[PDB]
DNA sequence: CACCCTTTCATTATTATTATTTTTTTTTTTT
């Protein structure tokens, strides 16, 4: 079954990618040697199918969140805001292994490949957590199929589907956002701001010939340490831009939907970003989907109340000696 | 009946290592069919072989399926994929103090362990994927008609379809001879860009321990 | 056949496919979007649908325009299940006319025959009338058709029954009485505007059922302009000038209105210096006007103008400036750019709906901006393969020839493109239709061609309407000249080029022998939503629609199958350019051969 | 032997990076 989820940051979006990109102060990308550049993290892209323009297909760029970020961004709200309090109201300690199970992706319950039977296979995919991601040394298929955060884009157009071409924006979604960090001893204006630091004057002095003594040496050598004093670039999406959220769950039961389904209710408070410091990946929930159905509300979900009572008798019953099972 | 097939994506997906069989996909799609219609707690050894395609016999025993691999022509530029996988510490650290965690390290590792990150690189290609087999065309398309995905099953977002296309071509124009083949295949079966490796030929083609000795195409 | 619909035994076979898919869609209560050509049948098909929903019980509404009416209930006379279950028509005002004002012409202007009519009942004359009032069961008295076939030259909008008129007069008794045709029978015929305006009745809070089983749609590109056409309130300045004669407040209205080639487009509220307390006065001075003694039809203007003021006031619409054709007369429109709440409103209101048109899909299967425009959600949207045959393409021969120079409305241009008509002209075998997007090209194509072709040409302008041109097209076509026609507007879209004495044989059809497409039709449609759904989009729409058009213009060669030595020019040279943006104008022209 | 610390070893080497160029029509038959 599917889960539509159609979000509008509140904030901007940044998910960081790799490679070494140089931008310079005006705003040209990956200059050519020679003049000076600078460091920029550009948010996540991938170059996706066109068939905008001609009916031939072009190579455009889009700008996205990975469907990993996604995938345990929804795992992290189920277990911050229903998981963990059922746990920690019933009393249950995970193990490091079986909390790495359930927490990531990972496989330290036992390095070694776990052999797995169709039954304990069966009765590990319809656990109302376990069985969406899976995940551990069984490395069974989760049921749970996140998608990337789409933007509703033109360039995605062919990701997005038909249907989306109201509401939906084009053009550049990107902006080069400018940080900077300036060496605070710099910034110390008196007797009373510097009484606090023990050496106070002589302290701050000595940093301040030290810094002077590495940016004259390191401009002597142009002509391996590294201050405080940065300035950097990162492109991120722009807010108030909405997104689409494929959650295609293959062969789900009621709890698991019913989980998902509170993860959307709680994820108000969660982020999606590379920017926690300065709160990007803020962001409502404005529609939710269900097999084609909306049923997000203002007052969060209305709808759905079998899954609702699923998913209340699944955390209910939960003992964490599945997790631990789960894991070895 | 000799057909050809092919699937055209409403999302990038994983370039593969080695060969993406038809087989292998019809054979998935076949064990998630029977997944629906028995239940979650049966044998996926069962049913991968349930397929509506023609079965080669060598000369010698070392049968195959008559499918020949997904030739790739690519829309997009191969460009590259990056994930990378933590365990979140700041959480481990609360959870470690209110009890509901049990730790006794009081220190992660990012090289390696429960708390490592690691980062990885996979190919990204957008691609028109033909493949070209003997068998009923109904059962091909009831089979593709639940593939959303091909490629990664990646659960996390790859190789989404936008379609899939089967028609009849005659006999001289469908290459199935290129696909992994067994060493004993037959003279007008092996070609120049077959070439003699440890490949499996059948079934799951990342099971290891049923590779064989094989003779077979590159990508 | 086994297992047919009823009706499908008189549907062309190559519709057969479409039709059973569509009736099934529609039988799962999706809205099916189905495309087929000009000349092969979409009225049968139609019917077979009408007729196969009626049976299960299902409350059937068919939407078209009302030249595609008769032609409609033509394919929904002789098959027995709507015989069954009865077949009915929805008309509004504008199908009637006002008996004591047309007798007050026809005495004025000595019409014999319009006077007897009148006295009598204005029993139906027409062919037309008469079955239709038969097939309704309910007598069609007092048509404007009929009261125009003996006169033309009347004054339609004059003689109009408007909702101010008496209630003894017999023609309004005969609508209200009417009003109430959905009850008595299981299909019932509307036009789009009768279809936007019931829904405008629906969503402010009679003709039609509260809840549509199953629509057709006839024509379904046009669907959207039409609930475009309704939900704009115009006020119209000079008219109500002329009847308060018969305030200054207005005329300062004017005076402020003059200060706002862009007049204020797509501005709901962007300036409004003097603009709501003028209103505000327009409104307050219109309303506040004695009803006695003030004309009866004095007050269906007075009511216009205060309904499309109402309009302008609330500000959750926009207003837009436009002048009339004969003068520059003061037009103010307060029309809605975004239709989703309307649109959507007649969509849950309908249990599955199947849309045919001749252009209603963009490329192959590619139907986004249709449900676009109309708005149809994308759940229940069902998009069908359309059906292209090659007798639409077969009979018709693409030229290589074109005019060099760039279509950028210079002289030089008519000048060498008009060469080209003469030369065009000169092997024509038959009629030639020249198609243009703009008045002053086609009055250079004019200049350019006056002398040279003489008795021989059309023209069309602000004083030439489409139907008189058309008109024009089939006299001398008939006294056995051969016409070139600077057709625009609406010969582009919506003119029957095929000829109708000659019924049986399509081989010997010569009335257009020659289509010539001086220019690509961009920047077409400036209508509200078009604009808004342009602005969202980009370049594409305006692409796509320039699309569109362009299909409708070159649908005007063949209009059934059979046909032989057809003729198909285009001069554009940005299409036999290294230009990408014409690559789907290409395409197009790639279905033809050499 | 399950839970961790902290040691240890390794050989070559270079660096390129997709982004756009409308026309201005007057239709239609609603309240």
């Amino acid at each position: 079954m599917q889960i539509e989820v159609t979000v509008r940051n509140i904030t901007p979006i940044f998910s960081a990618a790799p490679g070494s990109n140089y931008i310079t102060i005006d705003g040209t990308i990956n200059p050519p040697p020679g003049v000076s550049r600078f460091p920029l993290v550009r948010t996540r892209m991938m170059y996706v199918a066109a068939d905008v323009g001609d009916g031939v297909i072009k190579s455009v760029p889009l700008q996205i969140v990975p469907g990993n970020t996604m995938r345990s961004l929804l795992r992290r709200t189920m277990l911050k805001h229903v998981i963990e309090p059922a746990l920690v109201e019933k009393g249950n300690k995970l193990s490091i292994g079986a909390y790495a199970t359930a927490y990531s992706g990972n496989a330290t319950g036992n390095p070694d490949g776990v052999p797995s039977s169709f039954d304990e296979i069966a009765t590990m995919r319809a656990h109302p957590f376990i069985g969406l991601f899976g995940g551990g040394p069984r490395m069974l298929e989760g049921r749970l199929m996140v998608d990337s955060l789409y933007p509703i884009h033109t360039n995605a157009e062919r990701i997005l589907g038909a249907g989306y071409e109201n509401e939906m924006m084009s053009g550049p979604i990107t902006q080069v956002v400018w940080a900077r960090r300036m060496d605070p001893i710099l910034n110390l204006g008196s007797s009373e701001d510097v009484e606090v630091i023990n050496g106070g004057a002589v302290a701050a002095n000595g940093w301040i010939q030290d810094l002077l003594a590495n940016s004259k040496a390191a401009a002597s050598k142009k002509k391996n340490g590294r201050g405080l004093k940065a300035f950097n670039a990162h492109e991120v999406v722009i807010p108030g831009l909405k997104w689409v959220w494929r959650i295609s769950l293959d062969r789900p039961t009621d709890a698991q939907v019913g989980l998902v389904l509170l993860a959307l209710n709680k994820m108000t408070n969660e982020r999606i970003a590379g920017g926690h410091s300065k709160d990007y990946g803020r962001f409502v929930i404005d529609g939710v989907s269900l097999n084609g159905e909306q049923v997000w509300s203002q007052s969060g979900i209305t709808g759905g109340e079998q899954y609702f009572d699923a998913v209340a008798e699944a955390i209910d019953g939960l003992s964490s000696k599945e997790f631990e099972q789960f894991a070895q | 009946v000799n057909l050809k097939v092919t699937i055209d994506l409403s999302n990038p997906m994983m370039e593969p290592g080695d060969l993406l069989h038809l087989d292998a996909l019809l054979g998935a799609l076949r064990v998630s069919r029977a997944r629906a219609e028995h239940g979650d707690a049966i044998n996926p050894r069962d049913y991968h072989y349930d397929l509506p395609l023609e079965r080669y016999q060598a000369p010698s025993g070392d049968w195959v399926f008559k499918a020949s691999a997904f030739k790739l022509k690519r829309q997009l530029p191969n460009q590259m994929w990056m994930q990378t996988g933590r365990l979140s510490i700041v959480e481990a650290a609360r959870h470690r103090q209110s009890g509901y965690l049990q730790l006794r390290a009081g220190k992660p590792n990012p090289a390696g362990g429960p708390f490592k990150t690691s980062i990885y690189h996979r190919p990204i290609v957008q691609a028109e994927l033909t493949a070209f087999c003997v068998g009923d065309q109904q059962g091909i398309e009831a089979l593709l008609s639940e593939c959303r995905q091909i490629g990664g099953k990646r659960g996390v977002g790859f190789g989404q379809v936008a379609g899939f296309k089967v028609e009849p071509v005659a006999e001289t124009d469908c290459p199935w001879s290129w696909r992994a083949l067994p060493a004993d295949a037959d003279p007008r079966l092996v070609t120049s860009e077959h070439a003699r490796c440890i490949a499996a030929i059948r079934g799951p083609y990342w099971d290891r321990t049923l590779h064989v000795e094989a003779l077979a195409p590159t990508p | 056949p086994a297992d047919a619909l009823p009706g499908e035994g008189a549907v062309r076979e190559v519709l057969r496919p479409l039709l059973k898919q569509a009736a099934e869609k529609t039988a799962a209560g999706k809205i099916v979007f189905a495309e087929a050509a000009t000349g092969t049948g979409k009225g049968r098909m139609i019917a077979s649908l009408a007729a196969a929903a009626a049976i299960k019980g299902d409350t059937v509404v068919v939407s078209a325009p009302l030249a595609v009416t008769w032609q409609l209930v033509n394919d929904m006379k002789d098959i027995p299940e709507v015989r069954r279950v009865g077949l009915t028509l929805s008309l509004g005002r504008p199908n009637f006319i006002s008996p004591q004002r047309t007798l007050e012409w026809a005495i004025d202007n000595e019409r014999a025959d319009l006077a007897a009519w009148i006295e009598g009942g204005g029993k139906p004359l027409s062919l037309r009338s008469m079955e239709t009032s038969k097939v309704i069961s309910h007598e069609l008295c007092w048509l404007l058709e009929d009261a125009l076939l003996l006169a033309e030259d009347l004054p339609a909008d004059s003689l109009l029954l408007t909702s101010e008129d008496p209630a003894d007069c017999p023609a309004q008794q005969l609508y209200v009485a009417m009003r109430s045709n959905y009850t008595e029978a299981g299909i019932i015929l509307c036009s789009h505007f009768m279809l936007a305006a019931h829904t405008r009745m629906m969503q402010m809070r009679l003709s039609l059922p509260h809840f549509i089983d199953t629509l057709i749609v006839d024509e379904a590109h046009l669907l959207e302009q039409a609930f475009a056409s309704v939900y704009t309130h115009t006020l119209r300045l000079r008219p109500l000038m002329r009847t308060i004669e018969g305030l200054d407040a207005l005329k300062e209205l004017f005076t402020q209105m003059q200060v706002a080639t862009n007049t204020s487009l797509n501005v709901p509220l962007s300036d409004v210096p003097e603009l709501i307390p003028a209103l505000k006065d327009t409104v307050k001075t219109l309303g506040a006007l004695p009803t006695k003694g003030m004309s009866r039809d004095a007050r269906s203007v007075i009511r216009i103008a205060t309904r499309a003021a109402n309009d302008a006031l609330s500000g959750h619409s926009r207003l837009r400036i436009e002048v009339t054709p004969v003068h520059s007369y003061p037009m103010l429109l307060s029309g809605r750019s975004n239709l989703q709440r309307a649109l959507l409103g007649l969509w849950n209101a309908t249990g599955g709906a199947t849309l045919v048109s001749a252009t209603l899909f963009t490329t192959g299967d590619n139907g986004s901006l249709t449900r676009w425009k109309l708005e149809v959600p994308t759940e229940r949207a069902a998009f069908l393969p359309p059906v292209h045959p090659a007798w639409t393409t077969a009979p018709v021969l693409l030229h290589k020839e074109f005019c060099a120079h760039e279509p950028d409305d210079s002289p030089e241009w008519a000048t060498e493109c008009a060469q080209t008509i003469q030369g065009v002209a000169s092997t024509a075998q038959g009629g030639t239709l020249v198609l243009c997007t703009s008045y002053q090209n086609t009055e250079l194509l004019a200049g350019r061609l006056g002398a040279a072709l003489g008795d021989r040409l059309i023209v069309q302008s602000k004083t030439s309407s489409a139907a008189t041109c058309l008109a024009q097209f089939k006299a001398k076509h008939k006294a056995g000249i051969r016409p070139v026609w600077l057709g625009l507007g609406a010969a582009w879209t919506g003119i029957d080029l095929s000829d109708h004495s000659l019924p049986d044989n399509p081989e010997l059809d010569r009335l257009l022998s020659d289509l010539v497409i001086t220019r690509i039709p961009v920047g077409q449609n400036r209508s509200l939503t078009h604009e808004r759904r342009t602005a969202i989009g980009g370049f594409r729409i305006i692409s796509q629609e320039a699309a569109w058009h362009f299909r409708q213009g070159l649908g005007r060669l063949v209009r059934r199958p059979g046909v032989t030595h057809k003729n198909l020019w285009v001069l554009d040279a940005r299409i036999y350019g290294g230009a990408a943006w014409v690559a789907p104008f290409r395409q197009i022209l790639d279905r033809y051969k050499k």
